[PDB]
């Protein structure tokens, strides 16, 4: 059963990519990408962008964001101390979300 | 049983008590024998000392309360120094001790449940100032307000309290506490059933006034 | 017409029965036994003295009414006669008995006094009832206000049966 | 002299008419005696006179003597009369005449009456006194009655503004708030009844 | 003593001595013609005892007015002007005295009102004074009952979201084993005393 | 009383003579006066004149007196005081002042009840006016019935207070209940929170403690 | 390599979300739960009659940001 597996996840990615408005994918170079859509309540399609890769030390630091943030440090430490990323990824989704209205 | 043991190593020994905050240290006579080498006298105790963990900072009153009965205990009794010089009669003291100390931790958990239901029981308020306990029963019931003010001590409770009634209003006299306190018995639970026996019979066998 | 003339009229008429005893034969009697000094004159002192008695009453009821200021009160005693000739019943007198003589003059202001003081206690009663009435008004008033206060306090108990179900659907541990 | 008290009289006159008639009389026959020795002396002064005068003066006192006993002797019956008809005729005063002061008593008034009137007034006036000093209790009680129902008064304003108060935040009614407050508080038992057993049973399986 | 006069208790007695003694003017009188006898005769003996009359008094009182000797005029003279005085006095008593005790009882009437009405005033302690209502008290009241107020009506609007909230948690506890017996769907899914006491 | 002539009597009364030897000289003076005045109708005459006349005059005025003297008998020293007799067997003017002589006892009583009245009267109108310048209040009046139907207002003052500290009680104890409810409230959101934290972490536990270990290789 | 990518992915988006779904009901309606700090939330609303905007507000703002 693994097509029926593989099609639902798919659609669990698709549709938080519709219903939430968020997308991962992971791309080569050992680097994933978290995609932003519908957040703009006049232009829907607008993407953001932030894509993370990692160190020689297997630790969270985002290669680039589109557009850029600024609280990377902190978070960094802490999924390097406390070893937790829901609040990372949460956080990023809390600012990004921000983002709109300054 | 609310005591733990820690350790007994050549140079002290140590008991936690009550959630391990009082640590009863037996600081032994320094010596690299204990009591099956040496007489079973000669194992002196050169301190009993009893190390309080409790921060009274951040305790909550009934933390407060029991630790100090716990300590005016000790030290209206500290003649352990004088009469516990022994490993042998350790045992005995200590469950001695912890007779006490489980007594007033009920206590404790007593004044807990009585500052969480008072209003269904008509117990207002309770005061504690040193070791006292002030006791606020008001109601409309038969249109009564009293405080009782049980000076709690340390052989709480197998000895009766006495209870001095500072009337406010409505018509109380002595007699009616001290037959409330005579029908409840000296023995475990005393408050809640003293505050039980009072709602009962004055203000539950009363007719609600209409 | 006035007493005068009666009382002067009939003292005369005792005058002449007086003179008219002895008179001629008196005369004759003493001018018969005497009978000479000088006929004329002797004749003559025997009148004088008819006149001079004959007067003297005049003068002297004339004195006794004048000096004695008899004409006034006997005028004064006619004006009485006819202002009560109207009643002919015996009419009462002073009897001598001192307490009845004082009564019959006092009692009239006293009577005049009692009458005011009637006055006075039935205006104390006048103004007394209103106040009656008015207490009694503050009375009811009072009970009322009592009522209003009664009756907000068992309101305010009446939320004992909420408490009561409240502890009752609050189950304590058992 | 009569037999009578002539209370009534003299009362009138001020004097009793008897004296007026005493006096008359004595004198009256003082006059008379007075003219009779004035008389004789005139005879005697041509007696003095004259020698040999046919009658001696001593008769003529004589004769003297008796014209004054026998003008006496009818003087007395005829004032006899005179008294009679003065004191009870044309001086006295009649039975059917009030006198000033009789016209001033007037109306005969009962002793006993005056007795009974007598302690009427006192009762009455003891009654008038009972009555002013109800009136000064009736007014204090009037008093009191003010400042009870003042302080009434300000005891229901503190009701008003304890109900205004307990209006102002937003709970209207209390009985009604509570009443409602128990009954939410029966359904919150009921879900918490429900999610207890729900983890009681799932905290096993 | 001014009475020198001679005093007699008997009249006929003496008037016959008298009648008996003028014998010898009787036999003096008859040493006169007897032509003339008759009045010279008479003058001398009405002369004798007409003399002898007017030095006597009888009891003080006049001879030609003197009268029996049964009882002395002069103590019925004295009592009949006490009489008089006393008729006189009594005469004017009720002249005069009833008008003046009438002038004393107007003004003891006057006195009698003035002195009724002198009593209207008339204060007795019979107010009875209080102590004022205690203010910080009903203050207390006052205060407290707002805060009990204020939370009741905060508690009356909190509670209703504990009640939605539980009615969710109960809608989560039905939803919840079979979302958990579903296959591709566990696929993707695969003491507060302690706390009191500061350990 | 009449009395006139040479007179030479009444108040002309010799005090060194008795009674009786006064009415002698009376006599015998009286006796003069008549020789006197008998004596001047007689003329004198050739062989007529008066000696013999005057003469058995004298003689007989020394009878007169020695007759005087002889009638002057009486009793040893009876003299010395005078007599006084008289009948009073009945009459009836006595019994009329015997009766006025009640009549004068009669006012003589009416004086002293007079006096004693009138003193009785003015001593009391002196007596009210001394002193005008220097229970019973409730009943007595027609309104003793709003007076004994009086209530005690002190204890409704007092009840004041019982009302008063019934309301402290009742509104306390709301205090109380309403903080018992806070007191449940909070604990319910305790039971809430704490399930929620073990479902929680059920579904956690199946989750990948590392997910991203195995997502980069 | 696409089973062991996909597995990850979807415990990766199980973290992120906090969130669980249905998917035998009808898509025009959308069913599921949210792990939210508070206690734990049902999802019940028209996915097909509501714009997306609104809905995904109405998810993102029942996220206790305070």
């Amino acid at each position: 059963a693994n097509a029926e597996r593989l099609k639902r996840l798919q659609k669990s990615a698709d549709l938080y990519k519709d219903r939430l408005g968020l997308e991962i994918r992971k791309i080569y170079g050992e680097k994933l990408q978290f995609i932003f859509t519908n957040i703009d309540p006049k232009n829907p399609e607008s993407p953001f962008m932030f894509s993370l890769h990692l160190n020689e030390a297997r630790d969270y630091e985002v290669s680039d964001s589109a557009p850029h943030l600024e609280g990377l440090a902190e978070f960094q430490e802490n999924v390097r101390k406390t070893n937790n990323f829901s609040a990372f990824l949460a956080n990023v989704r809390k600012a990004f979300t921000a983002t709109v209205y300054n | 049983s609310e005591w733990d043991v820690v350790e007994w190593s050549d140079d002290q020994a140590v008991f936690t008590f009550v959630y391990d905050t009082i640590q009863l240290t037996i600081t032994f006579e320094e010596s690299v024998v204990g009591f099956p080498f040496l007489d079973k006298r000669y194992r002196k105790i050169v301190d009993v000392n009893f190390q309080s963990l409790l921060d009274e900072d951040q305790a909550p009153p009934s933390s407060l309360l029991v630790h100090k009965l716990i300590f005016q205990y000790v030290e209206e009794k500290e003649s352990w120094k004088k009469t516990c010089t022994t490993q042998h009669q350790l045992p005995k003291m200590l469950e001695e001790f912890s007779l006490v100390v489980h007594h007033c931790r009920l206590l404790g958990e007593e004044i807990e449940y009585l500052k969480r239901w008072g209003p269904n029981y008509n117990l207002m308020n309770i005061d504690i100032n040193n070791n006292e306990l002030r006791l606020l029963f008001s109601s409309s019931a038969a249109f009564a307000k009293f405080e009782i003010t049980l000076f709690l001590s340390a052989y709480y409770p197998s000895v009766p309290l006495p209870s001095t009634i500072q009337n406010h209003v409505g018509n109380t006299s002595q007699d009616d506490i001290a037959t409330i306190l005579s029908k409840v018995p000296l023995e475990n639970n005393y408050l809640k059933n003293v505050v039980k026996q009072i709602y009962q019979d004055l203000f539950q066998d009363c007719h609600f006034y209409h | 017409i006035s007493r005068v003339k009666l009382l002067d009229t009939m003292v005369d008429t005792f005058l002449q029965k007086l003179v008219a005893a002895g008179s001629y034969q008196r005369f004759t009697d003493c001018y018969k036994c005497f009978y000479q000094l000088q006929p004329a004159m002797t004749q003559q002192i025997y009148d004088k003295f008819i006149a001079q008695l004959q007067t003297s009453i005049r003068e002297e009821i004339s004195d006794i009414k004048e000096e004695g200021n008899l004409e006034a009160v006997l005028n004064a005693l006619d004006k009485i006669v006819e202002e009560g000739k109207v009643r002919k019943e015996p009419a009462w007198r002073p009897s001598g008995i001192p307490e009845k003589d004082l009564h019959s003059v006092m009692a009239p202001y006293f009577l005049q006094q009692r009458d005011t003081l009637r006055r006075h206690v039935q205006k104390q009663e006048a103004e007394n009832q209103q106040l009656a009435d008015a207490v009694l008004a503050g009375r009811r008033q009072v009970e009322e206000l009592q009522l209003q206060v009664q009756a907000q306090q068992q309101a305010w108990q009446a939320l004992h049966r909420e408490q009561r179900e409240l502890v009752a659907v609050l189950r304590e541990p058992e | 002299m009569s037999v009578d008290p002539m209370t009534y009289e003299a009362q009138f006159f001020g004097f009793t008419p008897q004296t007026c008639m005493l006096r008359i009389y004595i004198a009256f026959q003082d006059y008379l005696f007075e003219v009779m020795q004035a008389v004789e002396q005139v005879i005697l002064k041509k007696l003095d006179g004259i020698p040999d005068c046919d009658i001696s003066p001593v008769q003529i006192r004589k004769c003297t003597e008796k014209f004054l006993c026998f003008m006496k002797g009818h003087f007395d019956n005829l004032f006899s009369k005179m008294e009679q008809l003065f004191l009870q005729l044309i001086l006295r005063i009649p039975s059917n005449i009030l006198l000033p002061e009789d016209k001033c008593k007037e109306t005969p008034y009962s002793e006993e009456d005056f007795q009974h009137l007598q302690k009427e007034i006192e009762q009455l006036q003891e009654k008038y006194k009972t009555e002013l000093c109800t009136k000064q209790a009736l007014l204090a009680e009037l008093e009191e009655q003010k400042i009870v129902q003042a302080k009434l008064k300000q005891t229901l304003t503190f009701f008003d503004e304890l109900h205004n108060v307990g209006r102002d935040h937003g709970t209207s009614d209390f009985r009604e708030s509570l009443v409602s407050l128990v009954q939410n508080s029966r359904k919150l038992q009921n879900i918490r009844d429900n999610v207890e057993k729900e983890s009681k049973r799932l905290k096993i399986s | 003593r001014e009475d020198f006069r001679v005093r007699c208790t008997s009249k006929r007695a003496v008037t016959e001595m008298l009648q008996l003694c003028g014998r010898f003017v009787q036999k003096l009188g008859d040493a006169l013609p007897e032509e003339i006898r008759e009045p010279a005769l008479r003058d001398a003996q009405w002369t004798f005892e007409s003399a002898v009359q007017e030095n006597i008094s009888i009891n003080g009182q006049a001879w030609q007015e003197a009268s029996d000797n049964c009882f002395m005029d002069s103590d019925i003279k004295v009592l009949e002007d006490q009489f008089d005085e006393i008729i006189v006095d009594i005469a004017t008593k009720r002249k005069q005295y009833p008008r003046k005790i009438l002038e004393c009882v107007i003004k003891t009437i006057k006195a009698k009102q003035e002195i009724l009405k002198q009593y209207h005033p008339v204060v007795h302690p019979l107010d009875l004074k209080y102590d004022p209502d205690p203010a910080p008290h009903m203050e207390n009241l006052k205060c407290r009952g707002e805060t009990v107020a204020k939370e009741i009506s905060e508690a009356m609007k909190s509670l209703p979201a504990l009640i939605e909230q539980g009615e969710g948690f109960s809608q989560v506890l039905r939803m919840q084993p079979v979302i958990h017996l579903q296959r591709i769907h566990q696929e993707v899914f695969s003491c507060p005393q302690r706390k009191w006491y500061p350990l | 009383p009449i009395h006139q002539g040479i007179t030479e009597l009444s108040r002309s009364i010799s005090v060194d003579l008795a009674e009786s030897k006064r009415l002698g000289c009376l006599l015998l003076s009286s006796f003069q006066f008549s020789i006197q005045k008998l004596e001047p109708f007689l003329r004198d005459t050739k062989g007529f004149s008066l000696e013999s006349f005057r003469a058995k005059a004298s003689s007989l005025s020394e009878e007169l007196k020695h007759f005087a003297d002889g009638l002057e008998t009486d009793g040893t020293l009876q003299k010395c005081f005078e007599d006084s007799n008289g009948k009073a067997s009945d009459f009836s003017l006595e019994a009329s002042v015997a009766e006025m002589k009640e009549y004068i006892t009669k006012f003589s009583l009416e004086r002293q009840t007079w006096d004693q009245l009138l003193l009785h009267y003015q001593q009391e109108a002196k007596e009210i006016l001394s002193r005008g310048s220097t229970p019973m209040t409730y009943l007595g009046s027609s309104q003793n019935e709003v007076l004994n139907t009086k209530p005690d207002y002190q204890k409704i003052l007092q009840n004041q207070s019982k009302v008063f500290d019934c309301m402290e009680l009742v509104m306390d104890e709301l205090q109380g209940s309403v903080k018992q409810l806070q007191a449940f409230m909070d604990e319910s959101t305790q039971c809430f929170q704490k399930v929620s934290v073990q479902l929680g972490k059920r579904s956690m536990q199946q989750l990948d403690p590392s997910p991203a270990r195995k997502l980069l290789k | 390599v696409t089973i062991p990518s996909a597995v990850y992915v979807a415990q990766l988006y199980h973290q992120v979300s906090k969130i669980e779904w249905d998917y035998e009901c009808e898509p025009g309606m959308v069913k599921g739960i949210h792990h939210g700090p508070s206690v734990a939330q049902p999802i019940h609303l028209d996915s097909t009659q509501l714009s997306r905007k609104f809905i995904s507000d109405y998810l993102w703002s029942l996220v206790d940001t305070e």
